[PDB]
RNA sequence: AGGGGAUCGAAGAUGAUCAGAUACCGUCGUAGUCUUAACCAUAAACUAUGCCGACUAGGGAUCGGGUGGUGUUUUUUUAAUGACCCACUCGGCACCUUACGAGAAAUCAAAGUCUUUGGGUUCUGGGGGGAGUAUGGUCGCAAGGCUGAAACUUAAAGGAAUU
């Protein structure tokens, strides 16, 4: 990646899932990246303004990508007693 | 060619050996 | 966080649980499964009202982040949901394909349905599967309108509810168009419920 | 999940012997070892061997072909078997 | 499930789960403190006997030994622990 | 073997979604209309096509018959989608038989919901 | 019977962090499976672990973050020299960059950086990639 | 004359995805190859088998020309394209198209000792295709490229300098060997390292920053 | 190849199922393996049962029914019985008619 | 070797068919065991999948246990129950239905955790024939069983799927 000093020799450095930690990789399709709208005060969002939630085509795949987004949601914000930690 | 009537034939071809060797 | 004001109001709550969207569930479950309100004696299951309409709030903000309106693709199949999309894409600017999927449309460039969505909202993942496995060639997010005992395979953002009597399709159909319709759109107050009557969306027999 | 085959640390033992026997099922090994070159093979497990020409032979190709092989029936000076080599060019029979 | 957090889990999964499939292994059984419906005794026997207790003054038989938990007779009076 | 083919049966199609007036139940004056509407090559082809044409007019005023919805047809289905008359009740605010709810239910909007009348049964 | 414990361990945490999933419990824990489980900790391989102390051997709950790609044992403990330290870690990492072979080495359970910066050797445990 | 259906063709038409690693980012599924076509101008363009296939028919035996062809920049992109076609000039060029669109980055790293550029791989990656599985053990430097001709110049056009193969398996099958040594170079990014452990912001899609700059008007 | 995931047959827990004779060939197969089928007619076929009742004593004529369970071997199954050999798709469906 | 021998049936008798058919079909029919004692020790002895062990993902059903039903039956007064049944729950069982990993594929609860190769351990194979043959021991009343080669020969033989 580095030369030992600056100038990075690394291009597409890669977007890891959110739920996972894992990488994405170029030619993964089904690697969905969900964009959530940042709110006003009770009714309007801002046109371009996001919380950018990326799950991978593994996690989507298994079926654990609602429960998965449940936790993240919960834990960002976006829900409130939806995800319970110890089930 | 059969595997089994192959067998019978060596088996005979065999009993028939020891009663010629048995002499 | 939330501004908090959207907290169940007990006319949406009256609604949910006269459409009976969770007065059913199928007794029969699926292990997920956080959904779940004590299932009742007699075999059937009741679902959380709170974490639906909750979860609905959630997908409303990711349908109204979708910058460009008709690139969410409003998928039914079944009789119960046809008109439930075809409103909800009239009122919200939102392209649907209420009726037969005609498999490649967001795979297979070329024929005249085609159609590439940033997000799609299936009535049903069980007999819409086409939708959704055609939505994982082609990276595309997808919220379903799911019971307790429906597959989570390759689907995001899920909103339970019932599928048996129609009421609750019709209704939580309504009710996402209601919400979204309230976020940078012409609702200008959020409360005073915009009675359009639900039935607009209620698949009237012949 | 074990593989078969021991891995204990005291094993050296089964692990080379269970190698002595199934390297027999090797076809270079097993005649290196028995010594088939010395016992079978006119030639006694040697490069070239000497004769002197009893007949010569018109062996017939096999059947895909067609042709006379222009063969040579030779005792070996060295043992005393007959063996049959081959004239290896065009009108070489004559030359023999 | 993926997220479950197995040192804090819910009683209503823990309650279920088999007397050693537990996060520690716990035994399900428990003592009675059960009274003679004659000569009163606090007589402590066992969840799943496996012997026909008897009171102290007379056999009067506390319980019945079976397959799981012992049976009582007719009548009489228990308190766990 | 009187079949009719797609070269046909799809012109047909075509023609009654376009001219749904200007059809009359009738081969002798459908004959004439796709002599003058339609450029046709063969006599005969007109004949087989004006044939079926009647065929699908004579079928569609029993009722419209799946496959071809016309232009006037299609603002009907709009009528009956929009004017749906099931707007007489509220309907689904059944303050007269939401209350018809069990114990589970009760304790469920117990839990999460502000209060409601709730007519609660058993079993 | 069950011949190893760091075996089914680190087996038991591969076949979770295969699913992608945010913990693991581990029944036997041994003390040896613990400071392996430390070395892995050192270099954020693992996150935390508790030790739930039933009168017994005792279980662990570790938590993942998802980096560990690859945790294996190596079954009979070859008794490893410095010598042929490079022939292991040739043999078993991804090149040279990163990953650790584990030794048991006198001085303690150890990786093979560590042991070369001591100038030590011992046996070997498993890996960390 | 593209004019371009895909609005992903669209955006990098009118000039806007820059160049050209976005689609990689974002996992984005290219499908025309007039995309590539405007992004890498220097490409090959290599053919590596041209085998007959025969399908037997009620009268004679039907032969097509399964044409392998490989399209890799000389940097850090390659692609496999496998087209069965009736003429060999045109298997070559329905081959090349796929090896177009199905181009993907190499990872390339060190054997330490940085000093410049990666010239190897980054980690030992494997790929599987049938029964054949390829091996790319990373190499010291200036050892050059240690593999069979087959995959020899796969990996030169991939733009890799030193590189270790062990190839097991029916290797002799060409398809079966390069679609695994693909899969293999393809599986470089998608390692976790330490080299990449640090949690970055998530760049939001160009089809969600020019949302109603493409789908034409 | 193997063909079928049971073995045309249900022996699973089982050593040796004690055999039963073909109704027909009189092949013996093993009793899980014979194509069992209850053969249950009516003692007086479709089309005689009027001049039956008409002619007979007792009226409301219970006409009682016959029962035996045809034990076939796979060969004289095959001979237009409900076997109809189907697809390697269609082979897998248990649901009888 | 003793009983026993009804049925069915190697051998054999015999009628058909056949060009021949000492076979397939028909009628008889010794030996044959079904039984007691003593042998033999092989089977497509098959799940053609060694065992002990750990982890990875819906429905019935066998056995045991735990709760719950104001369910049925229960009458000797209300039933003390008990059983059968219903729902939830585990432990083990014979399984089966859908599938991200694996495999050349057919395919699968293990055939997954395998070039990112190591939980313990036993047995077996190294192209096709010759050949499970010869030989030598060993056991057996015999039939045979166990172990078991080589000379020479050959460019394929074979597995799975496709047209
Ligand atoms: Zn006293
Ligand atoms: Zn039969």
């Amino acid at each position: 990646m580095e030369n030992d000093k600056g100038q990075l020799v690394e291009l597409y450095v890669p977007r890891k899932c959110s739920a996972t930690n894992r990488i994405i990789k170029a030619d993964d399709h089904a690697s969905v990246q969900i964009n959530v709208a940042k709110v006003d005060e009770e009714g309007r969002a801002i046109p371009g303004e996001y919380v950018t939630y990326a799950l991978s085509g593994y996690v989507r795949s298994r079926g654990e990508s609602d429960d998965s987004l449940n936790r993240l949601a919960q834990n960002d914000g976006l829900l409130k007693n939806v995800w319970s930690y110890s089930r | 060619m059969r595997a089994k009537w192959r067998k019978k034939r060596t088996r005979r071809l065999k009993r028939k050996r020891r009663k010629v060797r048995a002499r | 966080s939330l501004p908090a004001t959207f907290d169940l109001t007990p006319e949406d709550a009256q609604l949910l649980l006269a459409a009976n969207t969770h007065l059913g569930a199928r007794n029969v479950q699926v292990h997920q499964e956080p959904y779940v309100f004590n299932a009742r004696p007699d075999g059937v299951h009741v679902i959380n009202v709170g974490k639906t309409w909750e979860k609905l709030v959630l997908a409303a903000r990711i349908i109204a982040a979708i910058p460009n309106p008709e690139d969410v693709v409003a998928i039914s199949s079944r009789t119960y949901g046809q008109r439930a999309v075809l409103k909800f894409a009239a009122h919200t600017g939102a392209t649907p394909i209420a009726g037969r999927f005609t498999p490649g449309s967001f795979t297979n460039y070329i024929t005249r349905s085609f159609k590439e969505p940033r997000l799609v909202i299936v009535t049903d993942p069980r007999l819409d599967a086409q939708a959704i496995k055609e939505a994982s060639y082609v990276n595309i997010p997808v919220i379903a309108l799911t019971d307790l005992d429906s597959p989570s395979e390759f689907v995001d953002v899920a909103i339970p509810c019932n599928n048996r009597g129609k009421h609750s399709i019709g209704l939580i159909w309504y009710l996402l168009a209601r919400e979204v319709l309230r976020l940078r759109g012409a609702l200008v107050d959020r409360t005073q419920p915009w009675s359009i009557m639900p039935d607009l969306y209620f698949y009237r027999n012949p | 999940m074990g593989k078969g085959k021991p891995r204990g640390l005291n094993s050296a033992r089964k692990l080379r012997v269970h190698r002595r026997n199934n390297r027999w099922a090797e076809n270079n090994y097993k005649k290196r070892l028995l010594g088939t070159a010395f016992k079978s093979s006119p030639f006694g497990g040697s490069s070239h061997a000497k004769g002197i020409v009893l007949e010569k032979l018109g062996i017939e190709s096999k059947q895909p072909n067609s042709a006379i092989r222009k063969c040579v029936r030779v005792q070996l000076i060295k043992n005393g078997k007959k063996v049959t080599a081959f004239v290896p060019n065009d009108g070489c029979l004559n030359f023999v | 499930v993926l997220v479950q957090d197995l040192l804090h889990p819910t009683a209503a999964s823990e309650a279920r789960k088999h007397k050693l499939k537990t996060l520690v292994q716990g035994p399900r059984s428990y003592f009675l403190d059960v009274k003679c419906p004659g000569c009163l005794n606090i007589t402590t026997v066992f969840s799943h006997a496996q012997t026909a207790v008897t009171c102290e003054s007379c056999s009067t038989i506390l319980c019945t030994p079976t397959g799981g938990k012992a049976k009582l007779s007719e009548g009489t009076s228990f308190r766990r622990k | 073997g009187r079949v009719r083919t797609k070269t046909v049966k799809r012109a047909s199609k075509a023609l009654i979604e376009r001219y749904y007036p200007k059809l009359t139940l009738d081969f002798q004056t459908n004959k004439r209309l796709c002599d003058e509407i339609a450029t046709i090559q063969s006599k005969r082809l007109r004949n087989k096509i004006a044939g079926y044409t009647t065929h699908l007019m004579k079928r569609i005023q029993k009722g419209p018959v799946r496959g071809i919805s016309f232009k006037l047809q299609e603002e009907e289905r709009e009528r009956k989608d929009q004017y749906v008359p099931e707007v007489s009740a509220l309907d689904l605010s059944r303050s007269n038989g939401v209350l018809n709810v069990d114990n589970q239910t009760s304790d469920l909007v117990k839990s999460l919901g502000l209060k409601l009348p709730l007519s609660v049964i058993n079993v | 019977t069950r011949s190893s414990v760091l075996a089914d361990a680190l087996n038991a945490i591969n076949n979770a962090e295969k699913t992608g999933k945010r913990q693991v419990l581990i029944r036997p824990s041994s003390k040896v499976i613990i400071k392996f489980l430390q070395v892995m900790q050192k270099h954020g391989y693992i996150g935390e672990f508790e030790y739930i102390d039933d009168h017994r051997s005792g279980k662990i709950v570790v938590q993942l973050n998802g980096r560990l790609n690859k945790c294996g044992v190596i079954s009979p403990r070859f008794n490893v020299k410095i010598g042929d330290i490079e022939k292991w870690t040739a043999n078993l990492l991804p090149a040279r960059q990163f990953g650790y072979v584990i030794l048991t080495t006198s001085a303690g359970i150890m990786d093979h950086e560590e042991a070369r910066r001591k100038h030590v050797s011992g046996k070997i445990l498993g890996f960390v990639y | 004359g593209w004019v371009p259906v895909t609005k992903l063709g669209r955006l990098v038409k009118a000039g806007k995805i820059t160049t050209i690693e976005e689609i990689f980012l974002h996992s984005l599924p290219v499908k025309e190859f007039q995309i590539i076509d405007t992004l890498l101008p220097g490409l090959q363009d290599e053919v590596m088998n041209i085998k007959p296939v025969q399908k037997q028919t009620r009268a004679g035996q039907r032969t097509r020309f399964k044409a392998v062809v490989v399209v890799g920049d000389s940097n850090g992109h390659v692609g496999l394209g496998i087209k069965t076609a009736k003429e060999v000039a045109g298997a070559i060029r329905a081959g090349i198209i796929i090896a177009k669109l199905s181009v993907i980055p190499i990872r390339r790293g060190y054997w330490g000792t940085n000093l410049g550029q990666p010239h190897s791989l980054a980690t030992k990656t494997t790929g599987k295709c049938g029964s054949v599985t390829v091996r790319l053990i990373p190499a010291p430097r200036g050892s050059g490229i240690v593999a069979s001709p087959a995959v020899k110049k796969l990996l030169q056009l991939a733009g890799v300098e030193d590189v270790y193969t062990q190839s097991n398996g029916k290797t002799r099958t060409l398809e079966n060997t390069l679609k695994a040594a693909f899969v293999a170079i393809g599986n470089t990014y998608g390692f976790l390292t330490p080299n990449l452990w640090a949690e970055q912001p998530l760049p939001v899609s160009p089809l969600d920053i020019y949302s109603d700059e493409a789908s034409a008007q | 190849p193997k063909k079928r995931a049971s073995n045309g047959r249900n022996k699973k827990g089982r050593g040796h199922v004690k055999p039963v004779r073909c109704v027909n060939c009189s092949k013996s197969i093993p009793k899980d393996k014979a194509i069992k089928r209850m053969a249950i007619r009516n003692i007086v076929e479709a089309a005689a049962v009027r001049d039956l009742s008409e002619a007979s004593v007792y009226p409301e004529y219970a006409l009682p029914k016959t029962y035996n369970k045809l034990h076939y071997c796979v060969s004289c199954a095959i001979h237009a019985r409900i076997v109809r050999v189907r697809s390697r798709e269609d082979r897998k469906n248990r649901a009888p008619p």
